[PDB]
RNA sequence: UACUUAAAAUUUAAGGAGAGGGUAUCAAGCACAUUAAAAUAGCUUAAGACACCUUGCCUAGCCACACCCCCACGGGACUCAGCAGUGAUAAAUAUUAAGCAAUAAACGAAAGUUUGACUAAGUUAUACCUCUUAGGGUUGGUAAAUUUCGUGCCAGCCACCGCGGUCAUACGAUUAACCCAAACUAAUUAUCUUCGGCGUAAAACGUGUCAACUAUAAAUAAAUAAAUAGAAUUAAAAUCCAACUUAUAUGUGAAAAUUCAUUGUUAGGACCUAAACUCAAUAACGAAAGUAAUUCUAGUCAUUUAUAAUACACGACAGCUAAGACCCAAACUGGGAUUAGAUACCCCACUAUGCUUAGCCAUAAACCUAAAUAAUUAAAUUUAACAAAACUAUUUGCCAGAGAACUACUAGCCAUAGCUUAAAACUCAAAGGAC
């Protein structure tokens, strides 16, 4: 461009940094709906353990579980947080282990 | 080890360049013998490129005034029945001739061509040389 | 590479080197200038490498240019009082030029240094506060003065929470 | 390569839609053009409303001209 | 506070050199102006008016608010956005504390009095500092650092690339090592921001003319073979009519259907529909689209140059409307064949349409996939590669990963299954270009 188009549009326009899942807040507490299982997409193969939740901001929003075996029920009360899971589509959230019902993963 | 590296430098640089890093031990034998008689031009590599627009070359078109009144000759009488020799460093052509009484004649102060085009045939063809004016 | 030919004048050093500062008495500056001729080169030449000098160090001076309408280029100043000062640049080199309106208009050495000393008069080395205004924020930072506890912890007498407690001892 | 068969893929299937649901697009056209009026009238009547005149000004009849005129 | 009149601090009102968030799919606002006999028809606006959305900023501090109705006569759902504290809510969790001793404020002539301002404490790894215990994470690559065993595409793991189906340094336990350390790791948010590009990758967006700026500096052009419009004209080949006339004619790879109202010949007649061989191995004209049978009439031309839309004028083909034309061609349609099927390709017949006269539509790989203009050919430039050698300057337009998307919505349009304008959600870690 030149200077004098430069200078009649100035810097450039930036596009508003929508938010995720947790709308921009570091975590979120969400009753549990229903637990279910999720297929990773080909190529992963596994049955990747997941939980429905309806998030404080009245949403709802399916969240993976992470670690080896999980005691959550229907009614349960999780912390959820960010991050996706690569394989899982449409999984954007994760239950933190050791916070309201959800428990740290039974070293055994 | 050495710097066959021909697009950067000279043979010579690359030589002075060689012994300063301290790769080269020993001088060439030709080494010396440059740095005292160097060539006019430093041998570098260059790439030739083309011209374009209106970049042109400066060579001059060799014409000397002899070659006017040569080129009447030649298409009034065309080339002197007579073979040219190129190899006798002084040969004196038909041509040439009539040239040499045509200068001799406008340096009396004749100032018309057609005067000295006719007058030089005529002292020609009284020397006996023969001219035919072949249209032809 | 930065665009527009000759590019330094768009460098704050390059507009800063401008050293003519009119009198208060200058409100307009109007330049006519012709952009084809050969006498008008200098003119030219001032428009394209001073003007932007002078706007600089003249901001409230309304610098219009006037292209093409005479035969000759010159400048006109308009002043406070309501006289008009003419200038003919025909003829002259830009340097020239600049050195013209500097002697006829411009402020003089002195006058500037004096007002830069007033303008810094209520600057006190001794005075403490923020950064952006003093030199030290608090008299902890001066040799020989009682440091900050937060750095260095105070002496147990010379704190509330002992003298407090020597009180309900008391 | 893939770019213009996946234009034309694409335009194939917008054109085929289309088709389908052609009735259907003109009653929804229909019902636009007629908002679009309404919404056209009023906004003459809020500025005179707004002036302080109580009638629109005489022989005065707002144009039809989202409908079929021409 | 001084004088009985002058220096301040602090405000208020009217203003304006300049600067000041986002959306242009918010493009018009609709009285927003001047004059001062009260007339004139003006005022702001693509240099962004108007509308809407969002946000405290100008930071020794400033501005706005003080239960709600912008305000607060009035009314209402009737007061902690003072300190501490409580309910509810939230990922978010300080004492219902002490003293007016210091400084500040209020009051008093004053000794003095008052103050949840403030001061000294309490609470909390949130930070810094000083010390003393050591814990937290990680160990496939990026990126410092793994031994044994279990598991076997399961269980699990990853920021990105990825790992796991029997020798897993990637999962789990264990061993050691690595990093940091009173912390450590995770999540969330923040700090980095246009002088780069536009033949082939995102992007010169069909064509030209008129403005204002920004640049530039010269006083010419035209006289051109197929620009364009009108009128007149006609050579070859068809069509029709007529004479004579084979028995067939037509059609394919091969056949069938079609046909004998045909066929062939005509130095017979009519027609003037449609299209313009050779020239053309040419490269002209026009803004582009486009334009080449002949003749005649009208006709292209000077603005220094670049730079234009919200205006004006054009814009292949196909398509729409109305009245005509109709040799030939030909979507569609029917017939014949073909094939497992033919909804096609091949053959025959025939229609819209191609033509004219009036409008409309405004679309192309509208492409030389090159914006225009003036330079230079050397700057030790294959500055990727391939196209079309490279590159500087000027002005405008445009571009900012891919898909979603020549889409949705919006506005304009003779357009109504239309064109122009043109997003987001969401998904992926690529997509793409040249070799
Ligand atoms: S900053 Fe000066 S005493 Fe703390
Ligand atoms: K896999
Ligand atoms: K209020
Ligand atoms: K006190
Ligand atoms: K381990
Ligand atoms: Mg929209
Ligand atoms: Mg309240
Ligand atoms: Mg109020
Ligand atoms: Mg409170
Ligand atoms: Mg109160
Ligand atoms: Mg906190
Ligand atoms: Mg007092
Ligand atoms: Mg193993
Ligand atoms: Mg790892
Ligand atoms: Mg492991
Ligand atoms: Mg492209
Ligand atoms: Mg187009
Ligand atoms: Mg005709
Ligand atoms: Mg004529
Ligand atoms: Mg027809
Ligand atoms: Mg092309
Ligand atoms: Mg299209
Ligand atoms: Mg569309
Ligand atoms: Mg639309
Ligand atoms: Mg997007």
């Amino acid at each position: 461009a030149t200077l004098n188009q430069m200078h009649r549009l100035g810097p450039r326009k930036e596009p508003p940094k929508r938010l995720g899942p947790t709308e921009g807040r570091p975590q979120l507490k969400g009753v549990v709906l229903r637990t279910f299982i999720r297929k990773p997409k080909k190529p992963n193969s596994a049955n990747r353990k997941c939980c429905r939740v309806r998030l404080s901001t009245g949403k709802e929003a399916v969240c993976f579980i992470p670690g080896e075996g999980h005691t959550l029920q229907e009614h349960h009360v999780v912390l959820v947080e960010g991050g996706r899971t690569q394989d899982l589509p449409g999984v954007k959230l994760k239950v933190v282990r050791g916070k309201y019902d959800c428990g740290h993963v039974q070293k055994k | 080890a050495g710097s066959r590296l021909e697009t950067v430098g000279s043979v010579f640089s690359r030589t002075r360049d060689l012994m300063r890093a301290g790769v080269l031990k020993e001088k060439p034998l030709w080494y010396d013998i440059y740095k005292a008689f160097p060539p006019l031009r430093e041998p570098v590599f260059r790439r030739p490129r083309l011209r374009y627009g209106k970049a042109k070359a400066d060579i001059q078109d060799i014409f000397y005034q002899e070659d006017q009144i040569r080129a009447k000759f030649f298409a009034t009488y065309g080339s002197g029945q007579k073979a040219f020799d190129l190899f006798n460093p002084n040969f004196k052509s038909t041509c040439q001739r009539f040239v040499e009484k045509y200068t001799e004649l406008q340096n009396l102060g004749e100032t018309d061509e057609e005067k000295l085009f006719v007058e030089t045939g005529k002292a020609l063809l009284a020397e006996g040389i023969i001219l035919r004016r072949v249209r032809e | 590479p930065m665009k527009g030919r000759f590019p330094i004048r768009r460098t704050l050093q390059y507009l800063g080197r401008g050293d003519v500062v009119f009198k208060e008495s200058v409100k307009i500056m109007t330049v006519n200038y012709n952009t084809y001729g050969e006498l008008g080169e200098g003119a030219r030449k001032f428009v394209f490498f001073n003007i932007p000098q002078i706007q600089y160090k003249n901001p409230w001076v309304q610098i219009m240019m006037f292209k093409n309408m005479t035969p000759s280029p010159f400048l006109r100043f308009y002043l406070d009082s309501g006289e008009q000062v003419l200038v003919d640049v025909e003829t002259k080199s830009n340097k020239e030029i600049m050195e013209h309106i500097k002697k006829i208009l411009g402020k003089k050495e002195e006058t500037l240094r004096e007002e830069e000393l007033e303008k810094q008069q209520r600057f006190h080395p001794g005075n403490f506060g923020p950064r952006k205004y003093c030199l030290r924020e608090c008299m902890c930072e001066v040799e020989g003065q009682v440091p900050c506890p937060g750095l260095v912890p105070l002496p147990k007498e010379m704190t509330g929470k002992y003298k407090a407690a020597l009180k309900a001892s008391t | 390569v893939l770019k213009i068969r996946r234009r034309k893929m694409n335009h194939h299937k917008y054109r085929k839609l289309v088709k389908r649901t052609r009735f259907l697009r003109r009653k929804v056209r229909e019902g636009r053009l007629k908002k679009k009026q309404i919404k056209f009238e009023k906004d003459l009547k809020r500025i005179w409303l707004k002036a302080g005149l109580k009638e629109a000004p005489e022989n005065w009849q707002t144009p039809k001209i989202y409908l079929k005129n021409k």
